[PDB]
């Protein structure tokens, strides 16, 4: 009986799914934007022991 | 032509005021005569001697603004003893918007020209102060 | 604007005629085909704003 | 005197009323080729006189 | 911010694809959700904005306006559902549409890093505008209301284009960080002025400037409900964001520059102000009252000191919500009786005790009654104004007490006296309009907690 | 003015000259090639809609040669259009390389050494 | 024929107490408007307002008001003790400044 | 008509084109001209009427007119230096002449009196080809001579056409005569960069091509000529006036739709040299056409006027006639402004 | 909780913005200086912009012609 229930109420992941999405395309945005990682005169640093970027 | 515009421009701002008036009457004719030569063109007076009578109350009415705004602004400038300034340009372009309402006989045409030749005339020595060009040469 | 087709396809469809110093019938001569070749062959391949001066 | 009047009256009015003079102008024309190349003569000349002489 | 803007463009076909008789449930659910995600907005710093990517960044001034566009587009979905419920499901469909095009465009437009993206979505917002109000307005009137609507704005805009990609050739770029740290002073000539003048106006027409504002009470009042919620609430602030944006590359003209600026406004609030009281149509009464906070807007930016600039940000969100409120509020009798006129329903304190409680609460809030932050905003401009020159207090004095006096003028004509005779349709309230007027209301006075959230980067 | 129509060694009617391949390929996930792709999703559905069929679900293989069509030639057009910035960027480049007078590099100045006036806001 | 056009009369408005006297004003269908009403009810009082404030109210102090105060405290303290100027006219140190050679 | 001889003579109008675009002789560009004008006579007089034999009169007259200056101005160039290659143009008389004829040709004022007639007088067919092809080889010709242009002239006809279009279009009720001066004042604003570059001239080509062909196409569609005509389409189609009104906008310069791209990049080159006072008398007079757009989009999109009764028999029926490519017209003509960097493949 | 569950730290941020800067001024500078190299090319025509085609020596016929002083 969920055949029904699926198609009168299957709008309804549309802006979650666009939401998840837009959060894994700001996630990507920001991988690109690294060129100064662990570099500012403010923030560097020396690497944990085991960790292997500051942020990500 | 750009003659007449360089015999114009050529006289210093206040001095000569009656040679600048002549050169502003000059330009002020030419332009009433190729309005009405326009007319003429595109509207038919019916008769030769009507289309000769549109032909003088346009550049009449044209070189009259003309002289008017060049003997004002020269007549200001030199009475104030300060060339370079837009606001003498002002005071002649409202004396040829009087002018222009004073001919059509209309005090609404008279308000709206003073106004409107006031600001464009201001605006075009403002340009002549900093350089602004209207047809830019390509340099790019 | 200009496709030029005649110099993809080296075709000359009417090249031959714009220039009186190329190629006349039976070798007839321009009246200034000295002063035509020395100013074409001083212009070549430097561009119009450098030809020009 | 002011909202309902003047301040129509100088930006808004007095845009439409110029705009429509000049479009009543400049659109009524009778549709005779003559007219308006007499006025294609005129141009003609006045061009050659105006920027062609001056080069 | 992505995660923002994707859910919006999701919320256009899920609107297109739901069924005939649930869109208006799955677009305010789905529209709520997006305002409850944008809230995470306000999470700021002290010292610089949040830089997601190379295109959008937000500033304490911008998240704000952010998160009220978001919580208004479920407010004019429920405001809007009663007048249309004899249309058909293509044009509901398309109505919801404009809306949410709309607030698209609004969101992206106070998150652009660039200048010129900037005055592409802030032209951008100009087309769901025109499209509901010439479209779904009630008289005649609103074709022409239309018209004043658009050439105002873009006679205003057209220049501001001309002078930013002017600005991009000599400095090399609009991005408004590098516009911020390589700012350089304006040299006083004719060129400079015109640039000023070009780069002003626009933001200048659309707060409305006084003498520059007839094309406000006609797109207002002959708009429907929801166009003129978001007429009032949010598009008028993209005048003060932008003025506040593009002050940084003027100085110091302004020094000079502001003088008839701030006459006008401050003599213009005076004369809208004024104008209030003598108004037999009610959504004009509102109208005026937006002209006359905008005028104040324009004086505290104009003057550019940090309290002015806090004031400016507090004064426009508090407009915003209650300005809305009053539509509202003004919309539920017009449509019980169906007319504008203000002095045709009398007595409605009698007949509708609860809609005259909030009646009060939105006229008390609307003439800066202590501690909303509408008086905060107008209290910390006028002490910027003090400071910039001491006789202002009389005219802002002035403008204190003429509020006051139309607010209460109507509420006293709209709830008060003896009910209207031969009028019996008036029906009780629905639970759709005082849920509506809570959801108006209640936010203010949590902002009133908690007000640091809506001072700006001045803070 | 026409700034790159006679720049030397170009073939007239090429679209895509040999050193075009010395430059990476748009990845198919360019966001332009999608945006291309919504381009001709559109177009079907307003094909369908103008048609009087229903809009969504009218024509399967119609809209999918829509799509296919766009992205299609969106791909060759970026490729293009890299081509020509770069091509762009390096005679720039060489120009500035071949003309030191043109472009000298001054002295730098700190912020400690250059007077800037003040204008109070008060 | 006297008139100008052949048009529909002004209907008269619909009462939705009528048919319905829990009415809601959301829908003239009684569970499509129960649900519009709930659903308002629940996403906008139970969830945006007080679940929002509780999240603006709890945000994390990134603006810096208690860092700021503790540095300060700091620096007070230690300028107090030592006896110095609590607060100095010039925010740049004049060696790091170098100033035009001539003022004639 | 036979359909073949129609299909020769649109064969015949495109092969003129194409050779002036093709030649690098003076004497090929004014052959394929004459070409194009002799085969595109007889397209206009399709359908026979005293309305299309005097469009047809008109054009002739001012098509031969502007080809007999062309060519003097051709002779006094091969005159002043023995040259037929499409260069530089080394004499300033012939290039005055030159301008001159090419703007009769384009319709720039003030030699703009005949495209409205000329637009009124023909079927939407007619004018579709008109107002679209008919653009391409003079402004080919100007983009090879573009480097002597005389600046001022050219400037000056440019900002003619620019507010004569949208002062004539101000006044009219006629769908033909509303597109004729929309056209003027196009032309106006291509004609106005080209001196600056002419890469930004063939992409503002391009953008109004697309717009034009899609308003005309869906004029055809709805086979309405006039406003009142126009206004009657809601009660049969009403997604036509949907993408009509959409189309306006767009050609009104609104953004973010694609009409916006063209005059916001001139407005750039033309800032890039000192030019700033020209772009901004452009956009305030462009405000004129939008007006009018905006008014044929109230009345025909944005509010419903009153129908006829015969209207309920055309509900029965189907449009027989489609047109493929007007999805993908009107899809260009409206979405298009992000792919806006791709003109750097036009130059 | 709310800062470890829903944000970064500042640090983030902060590079994140250097980048983005440098991007940015490396954009004007590539602008201003394509403008004067622009200038350049067309004032002088030294350069591979702004080339305007001259006449092909290619045409030219190199025979006697009949004459001997062509
Ligand atoms: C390399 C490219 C360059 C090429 C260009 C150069 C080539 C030059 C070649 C010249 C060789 C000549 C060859 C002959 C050409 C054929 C002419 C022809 O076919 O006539 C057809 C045409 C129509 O014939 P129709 O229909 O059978 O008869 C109708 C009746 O004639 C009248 O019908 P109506 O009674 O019903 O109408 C009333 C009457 C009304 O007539 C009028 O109203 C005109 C009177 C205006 C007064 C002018 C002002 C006076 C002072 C100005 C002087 C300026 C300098 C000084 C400054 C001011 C001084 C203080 O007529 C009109 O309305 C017609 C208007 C046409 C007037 C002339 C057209 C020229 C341009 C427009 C001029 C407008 C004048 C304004 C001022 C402009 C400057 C002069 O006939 C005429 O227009 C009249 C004859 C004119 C020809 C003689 C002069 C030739 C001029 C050549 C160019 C100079
Ligand atoms: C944004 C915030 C709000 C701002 C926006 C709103 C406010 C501003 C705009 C609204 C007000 C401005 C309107 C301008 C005038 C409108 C005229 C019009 O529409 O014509 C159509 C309308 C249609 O006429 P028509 O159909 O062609 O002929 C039938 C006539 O009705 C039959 O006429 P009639 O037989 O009855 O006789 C008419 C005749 C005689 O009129 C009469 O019959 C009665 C006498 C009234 C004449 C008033 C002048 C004498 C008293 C004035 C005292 C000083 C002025 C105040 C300054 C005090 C300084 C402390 O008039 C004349 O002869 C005119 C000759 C010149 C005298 C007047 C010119 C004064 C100019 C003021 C200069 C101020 C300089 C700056 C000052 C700076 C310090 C404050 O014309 C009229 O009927 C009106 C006639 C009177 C016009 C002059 C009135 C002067 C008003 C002050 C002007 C200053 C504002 C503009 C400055 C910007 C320009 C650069
Ligand atoms: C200071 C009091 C402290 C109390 C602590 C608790 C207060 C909690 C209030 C929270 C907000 C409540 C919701 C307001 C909307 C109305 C809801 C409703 O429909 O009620 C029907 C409901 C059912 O009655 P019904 O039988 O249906 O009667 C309907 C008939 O129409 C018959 O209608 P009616 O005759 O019952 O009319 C309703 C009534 C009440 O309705 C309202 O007025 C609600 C709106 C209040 C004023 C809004 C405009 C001014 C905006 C200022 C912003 C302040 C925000 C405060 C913080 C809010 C945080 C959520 O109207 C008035 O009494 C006139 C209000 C004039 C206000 C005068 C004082 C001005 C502000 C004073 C300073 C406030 C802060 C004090 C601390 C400062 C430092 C020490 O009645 C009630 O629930 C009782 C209403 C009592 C309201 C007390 C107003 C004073 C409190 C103001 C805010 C208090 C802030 C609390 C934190 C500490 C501060
Ligand atoms: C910016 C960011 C993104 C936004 C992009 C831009 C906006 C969207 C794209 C634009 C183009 C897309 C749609 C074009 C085709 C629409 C043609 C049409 O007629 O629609 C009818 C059709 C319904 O008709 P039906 O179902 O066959 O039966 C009903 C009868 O036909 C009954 O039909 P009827 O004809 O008898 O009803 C008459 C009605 C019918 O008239 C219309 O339908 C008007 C539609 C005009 C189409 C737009 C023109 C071309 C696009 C330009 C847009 C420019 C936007 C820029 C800003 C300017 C603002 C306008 O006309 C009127 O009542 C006159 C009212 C006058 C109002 C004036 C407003 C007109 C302009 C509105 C344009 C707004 C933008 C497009 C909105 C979408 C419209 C469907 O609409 C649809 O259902 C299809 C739309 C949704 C399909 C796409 C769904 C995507 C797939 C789902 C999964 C999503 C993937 C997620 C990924 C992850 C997986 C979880
Ligand atoms: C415990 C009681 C006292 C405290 C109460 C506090 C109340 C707070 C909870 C309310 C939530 C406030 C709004 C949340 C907005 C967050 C949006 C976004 O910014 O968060 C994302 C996180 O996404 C989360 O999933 C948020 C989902 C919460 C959405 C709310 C939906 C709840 C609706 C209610 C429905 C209830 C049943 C309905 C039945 C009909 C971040 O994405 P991410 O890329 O990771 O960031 C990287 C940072 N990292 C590295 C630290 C991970
Ligand atoms: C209805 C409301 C709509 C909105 C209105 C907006 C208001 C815009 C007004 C613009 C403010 C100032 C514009 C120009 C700046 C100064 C104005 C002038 O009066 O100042 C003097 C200018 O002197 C004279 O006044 C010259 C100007 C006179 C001509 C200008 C026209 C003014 C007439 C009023 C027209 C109304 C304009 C609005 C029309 C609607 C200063 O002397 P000067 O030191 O030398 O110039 C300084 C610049 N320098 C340093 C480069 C030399
Ligand atoms: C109908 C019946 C009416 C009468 C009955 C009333 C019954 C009593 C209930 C009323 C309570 C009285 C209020 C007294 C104030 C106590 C609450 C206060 O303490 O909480 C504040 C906290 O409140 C929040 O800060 C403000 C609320 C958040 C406002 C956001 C609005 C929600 C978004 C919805 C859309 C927004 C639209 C507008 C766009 C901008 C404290 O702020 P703060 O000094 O820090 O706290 C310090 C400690 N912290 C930091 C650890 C938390
Ligand atoms: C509904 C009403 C809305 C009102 C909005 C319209 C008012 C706009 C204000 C004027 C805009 C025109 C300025 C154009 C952009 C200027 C940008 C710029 O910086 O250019 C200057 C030049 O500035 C100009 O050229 C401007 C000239 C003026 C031409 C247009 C005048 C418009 C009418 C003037 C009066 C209106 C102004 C006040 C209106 C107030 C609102 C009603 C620098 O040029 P350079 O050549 O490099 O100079 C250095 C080398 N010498």
């Amino acid at each position: 009986n969920v055949l029904q229930i699926v198609r009168d109420h299957w709008v309804h992941i549309l802006v979650p799914v666009g939401f998840v999405f837009g959060c894994y395309l700001d996630r990507r945005s920001d991988e690109k934007l690294t060129a100064f990682r662990n570099k500012s005169l403010l923030f560097k640093r020396e690497l944990r022991p085991n960790e292997e970027v500051t942020w990500k | 032509a750009k003659t007449l515009l360089h015999k114009y421009s050529d006289i210093p701002e206040g001095t000569e005021c009656h040679r600048k008036a002549y050169a502003s009457t000059s330009i002020g004719g030419a332009t009433g005569l190729i309005v009405s030569a326009y007319s003429i063109a595109l509207k038919p007076p019916a008769s030769f001697l009507e289309g000769v009578a549109r032909t003088g109350r346009y550049t009449f009415t044209s070189a009259a603004i003309g002289a008017i705004f060049g003997l004002t602004s020269c007549i200001s400038a030199q009475v104030r003893e300060k060339p370079d300034d837009p606001l003498n340009y002002f005071i002649g372009g409202c004396a040829g918007g009087l002018t222009l309402g004073a001919r059509t006989r209309s005090y609404g045409i008279g308000a709206a020209a003073c106004a409107y030749m006031g600001l464009t005339a201001a605006l075009v020595k403002m340009g002549q102060l900093e350089g602004w060009q209207v047809f830019a040469e390509p340099k790019v | 604007p200009f496709f030029d087709v005649q110099k993809r396809l080296g075709l000359d469809l009417d090249r031959w005629m714009t220039i009186q110093s190329a190629e006349q019938p039976h070798k007839i001569p321009g009246r200034c085909h000295a002063f035509e070749k020395e100013w074409i062959e001083c212009a070549h391949g430097i561009g119009g704003i450098r030809a020009e001066k | 005197l002011l909202d309902l009047i003047w301040l129509e009256t100088i930006l808004p009015k007095t845009t439409s009323f110029i705009q429509m003079k000049m479009s009543i102008m400049v659109s009524n024309q009778k549709g005779l080729i003559k007219l308006y190349f007499l006025s294609f003569l005129i141009t003609i000349m006045i061009s050659m006189t105006l920027f062609n002489y001056h080069e | 911010m992505l995660k923002i803007i994707i859910p919006t463009t999701m919320l256009l076909p899920m609107t297109w694809m739901s069924k005939h008789n649930m869109i208006w449930i799955n677009a305010t659910v789905h529209s709520l959700l997006i305002s409850l995600i944008s809230l995470s907005l306000l999470n700021q710093l002290g010292e610089n904005s949040l830089n997601f990517s190379l295109t959008f960044f937000s500033d304490s001034l911008s998240a704000p306006l952010l998160v009220l566009t978001t919580w208004l587009l479920p407010l004019m979905l429920m405001a809007s559902q009663s007048h249309l419920s004899k249309e058909t499901t293509t044009r509901k469909k398309l109505y919801i549409t404009m809306l949410i095009l709309l607030q698209l465009f609004l969101i992206m437009t106070f998150t652009a890093t660039e200048l010129i993206l900037f005055y592409i979505l802030f032209e951008a917002t100009l087309v769901p505008t025109l499209i509901i109000i010439t479209r779904w307005g009630n008289q005649t009137e609103r074709l022409n209301a239309g018209l004043y609507f658009l050439f105002y704005t873009l006679a205003g805009s057209l220049p501001l284009l001309v002078a930013l990609v002017y600005i991009q050739n000599t400095t090399g770029s609009l991005n408004f960080l590098i516009i911020h740290y390589w700012s350089h002073p304006l040299s006083n000539s004719w060129s400079n002025i015109f640039m000023w003048l070009a780069c002003i106006m626009a933001f200048m027409v659309k707060m409305p400037l006084y003498g520059l504002h007839l094309w406000l009470p006609k797109a207002h009042v002959e708009a429907p409900i929801a166009g003129s919620m978001v007429l009032a609430a949010v598009l008028l602030k993209l005048g003060g964001y932008g003025m506040m944006r593009i002050t940084t590359i003027l100085n110091p003209l302004t020094n000079y520059m502001a003088y008839p600026f701030l006459m006008l406004s401050m003599w213009g609030m005076i004369m809208t102000s004024s104008i209030c009281l003598r108004q037999t149509d009610l959504k004009s009464l509102i109208a005026y009252s937006s002209v006359s906070h905008m005028a104040l807007v324009i004086v505290a930016i104009m003057i550019q000191t940090p309290w002015s600039f806090m004031g400016a940000t507090a004064l426009m969100i508090a407009h915003g919500l209650t300005s809305s409120m009053l539509f509202c509020l003004a919309n539920t009798n017009y449509e019980r009786v169906h007319s504008r006129t203000m002095i045709l329903a009398r007595g409605l304190q009698t007949l509708l005790p609860l809609m005259a409680t909030w009646w009060l609460v939105a006229s008390l809030t609307n003439l800066a009654l202590p501690p909303s932050i509408n008086l905060i905003g107008e209290l910390f401009i006028i002490t910027a104004s003090f400071s910039w020159s001491n006789i202002t207090i009389i005219l802002m004095g002035m403008n204190m007490m003429i509020t006051a006096l139309y607010s209460l003028y109507m509420l006293i004509t709209t709830q008060r006296g003896k009910y209207t005779h031969h009028i019996n349709n008036i029906k009780p309230s629905f639970t759709r309009e005082n849920a509506l007027m809570a959801l108006h209301i209640l936010p203010l006075l949590l902002l009133t907690l908690n007000p640091k959230m809506i001072l700006g980067p001045l803070y | 003015m026409t700034m790159m129509s006679g720049r030397p060694g170009r073939v007239p009617l090429q679209f895509l000259p040999n050193e075009a391949r010395s430059l990476p390929p748009p990845k198919l996930t360019d966001p332009r090639l999608v945006y291309m792709g919504f381009l001709g999703y559109c177009s079907g559905l307003i094909d369908n809609a103008i048609r009087r069929r229903p809009v969504v679900s009218a024509g399967l293989h119609r809209q999918l040669l829509y799509v296919t069509s766009f992205v299609f030639f969106g791909y060759y057009l970026l490729k293009r259009q890299d081509y020509m910035y770069a091509l762009r960027d390096h005679d720039m480049f060489a120009y500035v390389k071949s003309h030191p007078e043109d472009f000298p590099e001054k002295d730098k100045k700190t912020y400690g050494e250059i007077l800037e006036e003040f204008h109070p806001v008060r | 024929p006297t008139i100008r056009l052949q048009e529909d009369p002004d209907p008269e408005d619909e009462n939705l107490y009528e048919k319905n006297p829990d009415s809601h004003g959301y829908d003239k269908d009684p569970i499509v408007d129960l649900w519009n009403m709930r659903v308002v009810f629940f996403f906008g009082f139970s969830i945006v307002l007080v679940l929002g404030s509780t999240f603006v109210a709890y945000l994390p102090d990134y603006r810096m008001q208690e860092w700021a105060r503790r540095e300060a405290e700091r620096l007070v303290k230690y300028r107090e003790a030592n006896g110095l100027p609590l607060m100095e006219s010039n925010c740049f140190d004049p060696n790091k400044i170098q100033l035009p050679e001539d003022e004639d | 008509m036979n359909p073949i001889i129609y299909t020769t003579l649109i064969m015949t109008v495109m092969s003129g084109t194409m050779l002036v675009m093709i030649s690098s002789h003076w004497l090929l560009i004014w052959i394929g001209f004459e070409m194009n004008l002799l085969a595109m006579i007889p397209v206009l007089m399709k359908n026979f009427n005293p309305r299309a034999t005097e469009a047809a009169t008109k054009y002739f007259l001012t098509q031969a007119t502007a080809s007999m200056m062309l060519m003097m101005a051709i002779i006094i160039n091969l005159l002043y230096s023995g040259q037929w290659t499409i260069t530089k143009m080394f004499n300033p008389v012939a290039m005055t002449m030159m301008t001159m004829a090419l703007a009769m040709k384009l319709g720039l004022s003030p030699f703009h009196f005949w495209v409205p007639e000329v637009t009124q007088g023909i079927s939407l067919q007619a004018g579709l080809l008109l107002l679209t092809w008919q653009k391409l080889a003079p402004l080919s010709v100007l983009c090879q001579i573009s480097q002597s242009i005389n600046p001022n002239l050219m400037l000056t006809m440019a900002m003619l056409s620019i507010l004569i279009g949208g002062w004539g279009g101000l006044n009219q009720t006629q769908l033909r005569k509303i597109m004729a001066y929309s056209s003027i004042a196009h032309m106006g604003w291509m004609t106005a960069v080209l001196p600056y570059n002419t890469t930004m001239t063939i992409l503002n080509l391009l953008i109004y091509i697309t717009m034009t062909l899609a308003m005309f196409m869906l004029l055809i569609h709805s086979s309405a000529t006039t406003t009142l005509s126009l206004s009657h389409t809601w009660n049969k189609m009403p997604v036509i006036t949907s993408l009509m009104m959409v189309t306006l906008l767009s050609m009104g310069g609104l953004p973010p739709l694609s009409g916006f791209m063209p005059k916001w990049m001139i407005i750039q080159e033309m800032t890039k040299n000192e030019s700033i006072i020209m772009p901004t008398l452009m956009a305030m007079t462009a405000l004129l056409n939008l007006y009018f757009y905006m008014r044929l989009a109230y009345s025909s999109s944005l509010t419903m006027f009153p129908s006829t009764n015969n209207m309920k028999m055309k509900w029965q029926f189907e449009h027989t006639k489609q047109m493929k490519l007007l999805p993908t017209m009107i899809v260009l003509s409206t979405l298009v402004l992000p792919m806006t960097p791709a003109l750097s493949s036009l130059n | 909780w709310i800062a470890r569950t829903f944000y970064d730290g500042p640090e983030k941020n902060y590079e994140k913005t250097m980048a983005i800067l440098q991007i940015e001024a490396e954009k004007a500078e590539l602008r201003l200086k394509e403008l004067e190299v622009r200038r350049l090319m067309r004032a002088r025509g030294d350069g591979p912009w702004y080339q305007y085609p001259t006449i092909d020596k290619a045409l030219i016929d190199h025979s006697p012609k009949t004459t001997p002083d062509n």
